């Protein structure tokens, strides 16, 4: 119902749709293509801006970088977000130290051409930096312009509230969003661990990969379709996974919930991500897309949001049979 | 859940500190149940804030760390510290032991009179 | 009697009277009127200056930048300040955010030409913001050199503590001044909230509004003049509680006001100004004017100020009927 | 076995040898011999390198500058360190006061051509400046973004345990890593003093000389080789405890140390190198070279370090028999 929410509990306002760049920009799709997903996606009301420094080794920031610049868009009416811990093959160009959370944003700022992002992610938990030296760093660009804040992406919910904690033992500055994956076949974190950290310190979710990179579209139960992503280079490991055991089962699972898709009137690509949403934890759910025909499919989802009766909720967990244990 | 995470609790002014294991193992009570506890967290300070008796609340933490023993104060009253308890949802086997450790028709109506 | 006077419990020397932008700058009335409107209050010792990015769209800074820029005036001679809420038709564009007060503030500075404002308030209460987000953001604007002081506009007494506590808690500056609505007509908040946050963490009001957008003025008693406020585009409303039931029934109380005025030698609206500035807890009153002969008539009421006997502040508080209960 | 290394309990990693610039940078070997130098130890792995304001009168950090500069290697990819303490024939030039830290730190990136230093150090105590004045200072020039740690050098662990009690008492940065003297004649404080600081607040050891100026080479058994260090001006000290009492008496027990550099299959340098990194405690040691076939020949000791049992070890405590009482 409501399109704008709170990222978490704080006072910057996003869409509850995002547009990604993993894949797609600098790497599968053109420039001219990125352009015309971005152009689609602003134009429809989502401000929010997903990528990181290890997405096409730095071509997908530049690539973001250049389409905000050509279109002339108001820096106030943009939510750019960035991802920091991939930087180079040199053992200092990785994880989150001060060293490369600073040398690392910096880099990425001059790619996207940008005085500063909105928030700065760390990609992924870093056993080998201390939890005070990160969250003085994460503080530190923010406190030196070049964030707004900072959030925290695949980190357990017991590193989350850690790095809340040293935030209040040196009057630092918390992280605010969580970057968690979530689709109908990946729940136990955002529906188990992360809202308890929502009621208790008010960090967000921000959950990417809403159709597993594309299987939940269905577009598989017959093979690997030409010029997708499980046919691109790099991506084998997501063929596998395809073609596997378990693959095919979750294949079989897709037929039944595409029944339920024709029941309310729309696709099973809208049915999927329109799920993700029914959480209130769930500030933003992040798209991808190649094509403008999968974009303005996807952002259709927000028509079945009020379509879902707690009755269709508990139709789907008896399909997927993997209702987390609360 | 037993996972040495420290936990601060603020009794009216007077700032009590130990580990989640420590309160995790009780989870019936108040301070066990992360769901009943947080209605008293507060996110500016990281602590819970109880507007309750300051003295009672030493046995009341002794009473998790020592796995059990509940033993009322010298100086806090019998009526005080066994209203605290109630509170802080010990339980009634606790209760019971509380007590014991401080010393405590017409067939009918024919059998009233006599 | 004292024409300067501290703002709160600060060091920040104001005058009593201080000159809005409202309306006038940038669309009632030309440029080269504004000038000679700031000319004339700044060499009548006037240093306070009022304006914010929602006047005229922005316009309103634009022009308060180019007198000074103009006239030569050193920095240090003025008190700017400026308002932060309202910034675009963006949903990221308004509010209390760490966003949209550095983004908000930043283009504010830019319209106005200046590097610093000597004082940013928060034009209303933001219930979507967190406060302590909103304190850490007006430190921040402090601590980089964009601004010297903070305060709050349209909050609470009990908002006011609340930043004030966050401040104290998180080692952050606290808020020094509370711009209220005050006149004949609108007296509970400065005459009962503030004077009990002005004693205890000492914030000061620096109210606007004295004459009810022209009303004490007592030019509607016949009908709405033609190139007035309420004549004006956008102003439909004014003209809606002038002609309303109460607003002819505040149109008679000011024939009696009219009867002192007359008795103390001097006007209505000089009578209504000096009647703001006889409360301690009033660090300054910011007039406004679309005419020099509105402006340095009201420049007068410092006369009126030492006339002020308790005796005919009773007789006024008899005439309104609208003493707030202590 | 594990080349790169944590400086410390600290998030920068270093590889466990490093070059150094003392003596030879910009005073004993040429400008081009020292661009050789450091090519073959960054093409080798090494990202540490080592350098301060007294070197060569700050001729050594010109030089370090301007190798960088003219290989373009990425700045992500390289650590650079500085110890301030002499900086001129001046009484407000030397010591660790706020002036001087402040100061020569930033002389020292000009000379450099550097925005800023991964680490910098102090290079010795200074029992003028108050302890809080010089942890603020560290911690200042860190905000500041000159630097992203500090350190301390030649400070007792007394010393190095109180400037992080003021970090922890005013909320600043504590040091992390400390540069202290290590070789085979030198032990009492890496393995006695240090060990207790590293397990407390995880301060690391970066230790110097470990071939004490090239005398455990074994090159002095017979005299003063030609343009060795000792027959360099300004090392007259270093030639007379070389043919002190204790000189000979060092270099008896090298030929026994030898006799094990042999049954390893290596020279005695990689011995004693290897010798030092067998510590936990210690983060990396810093090498000296001014020829490329020395310095290629002492990268060598990471090959012995598997090859150092524990009967080796006790086998050369007896050879020196200055094993520091624990
Ligand atoms: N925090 C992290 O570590 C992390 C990790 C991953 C992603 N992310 C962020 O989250 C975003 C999520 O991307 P995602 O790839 O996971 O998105 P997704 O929704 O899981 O799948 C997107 C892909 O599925 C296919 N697809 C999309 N819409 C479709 C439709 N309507 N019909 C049929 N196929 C469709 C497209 O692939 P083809 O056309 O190529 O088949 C598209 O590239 C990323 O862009 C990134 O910003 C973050
Ligand atoms: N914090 C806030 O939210 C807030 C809100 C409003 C204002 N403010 C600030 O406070 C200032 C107050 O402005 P205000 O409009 O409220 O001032 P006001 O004193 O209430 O009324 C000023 C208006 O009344 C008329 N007027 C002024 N002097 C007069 C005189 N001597 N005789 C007859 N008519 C006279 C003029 O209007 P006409 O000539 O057009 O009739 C003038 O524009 C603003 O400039 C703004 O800076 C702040
Ligand atoms: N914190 C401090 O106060 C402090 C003090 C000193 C040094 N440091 C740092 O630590 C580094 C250590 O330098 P160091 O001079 O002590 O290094 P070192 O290992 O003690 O000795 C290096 C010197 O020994 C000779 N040498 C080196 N390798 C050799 C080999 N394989 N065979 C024969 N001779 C060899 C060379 O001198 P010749 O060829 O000239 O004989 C070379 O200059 C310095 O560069 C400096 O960065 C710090």
């Amino acid at each position: 119902l409501q399109f704008y929410r709170n990222l978490g509990k704080s006072g910057l306002r996003v869409s509850c749709l995002g547009l990604g760049t993993w894949v797609t920009f600098g790497g599968q799709i053109t420039d001219e293509m990125a352009e015309h997903l971005m152009t689609l996606a602003y134009d429809n009301g989502i401000n929010l801006f997903d990528t990181a420094e290890v997405y096409a080794a730095g071509k997908a920031e530049v690539v973001l970088g250049n389409i905000i610049k050509k279109k002339g868009w108001r820096r106030s009416s943009l939510v750019i977000t960035t991802k920091i811990f991939w930087g180079g093959k040199a053992e200092t160009e990785r994880g989150l130290s001060r060293k490369h959370i600073i040398e690392g944003l910096k880099a990425s700022l001059e790619r996207l051409q940008l005085e500063y992002v909105d928030v700065v992610f760390a990609n992924r938990p870093d056993p080998n930096t201390p939890m005070e030296e990160t969250v003085r760093a994460m503080t530190h660009v923010i406190n030196q312009g070049m964030a707004m804040y900072w959030g925290t992406s695949r980190w357990s919910s017991m590193e989350i509230m850690e790095a809340y904690s040293v935030a209040r033992q040196f009057n630092l500055i918390p992280p605010i969003c969580e970057q968690a994956e979530y689709h109908m076949f990946q729940r136990e974190k955002v529906e188990v661990q992360l809202p308890e950290l929502f009621h208790k310190i008010g960090v967000g979710a921000m959950t990417w990969s809403p159709l597993a990179c594309g299987i939940v579209s269905g577009k598989y139960d017959s093979g690997i379709p030409p010029y997708s992503r499980a046919s691109l280079k790099g991506y084998q490991w997501l063929k596998d996974k395809i073609l596997s055991e378990e693959g095919r089962r979750q294949q079989a699972k897709l037929k039944e919930l595409q029944a339920i898709a024709e029941r309310l009137g729309c696709t099973l690509p809208q049915l999927a991500i329109a799920w993700c949403l029914r959480n209130e934890g769930v500030s933003s759910v992040l798209l991808g897309a190649s094509n403008a025909e999968q974009l303005m499919e996807n952002i259709g989802a927000i028509q079945v949001l009020p379509k879902l009766s707690s009755s269709i909720v508990h139709e789907i967990d008896s399909i997927l049979g993997n209702k987390p244990y609360s | 859940h037993e996972s040495s995470e420290r936990v601060v609790i603020n009794i009216s002014g007077l700032r009590f500190e130990t580990q989640l294991k420590t309160l995790a193992q009780f989870p019936e009570t108040l301070l066990g149940d992360p769901k009943k506890r947080m209605r008293y967290f507060d996110p500016l300070r990281n602590e819970y804030f109880f507007d309750r008796n300051r003295p009672s609340f030493d046995a009341i933490l002794y009473y998790y760390q020592s796995g059990g023993r509940l033993r009322r104060p010298v100086n806090v009253p019998l009526d005080i510290f066994s209203e605290e308890i109630r509170f802080y949802e010990l339980g009634e086997e606790a209760m019971e032991m509380f007590r014991e450790d401080e010393g405590y028709e017409f067939q009918r109506q024919v059998w009233l009179l006599f």
